[PDB]
């Protein structure tokens, strides 16, 4: 229980970790989802709208 | 995942032996280490194993 409760919230705050070391925290993250993060700081909307248009110009080249 | 890290990612055991994919940093490495040896072992043997690696797990824990 010590060792692995509550072990979540420590990758959003460092400076209530020891060293501020990223490499003590938990860092959930798909292996498969992983090789499209790339840009790191890229804004929400950027990405969303990004894939929607993605969708959009090849559904549209495909069937319109 | 399951065995080893696999582009980074690795899967270890939550509190109710849940699978996780975390990312393969030393905390989460240690984490695995510790499903592996130590807490997998049956209630009566835990007790025994910890004083056995106290100065070990200290180190690391301290450490990663």
């Amino acid at each position: 229980i010590f060792f692995k409760k509550d072990s979540l919230w420590q990758s959003e705050h460092l400076e209530a970790v020891v060293d501020q070391d990223v490499q003590r925290t938990c860092i959930l993250h798909g292996p498969v989802a992983a090789q499209f993060t790339k840009v790191i700081d890229e804004p929400i909307k950027s990405i969303m709208d990004g894939i929607h248009d993605g969708h959009i110009k090849k559904l549209l080249h495909q069937y319109y | 995942t399951y065995k080893k890290p696999t582009g980074g990612i690795v899967t270890v055991r939550s509190e109710m032996g849940e699978p996780i994919h975390k990312i393969a940093t030393r905390g989460v490495m240690l984490w695995k280490e510790f499903d592996e040896t130590i807490f997998n072992l049956p209630k009566n043997k835990l007790v025994p194993t910890l004083e056995a690696k106290r100065d070990y797990i200290i180190s690391r824990l301290n450490a990663d």
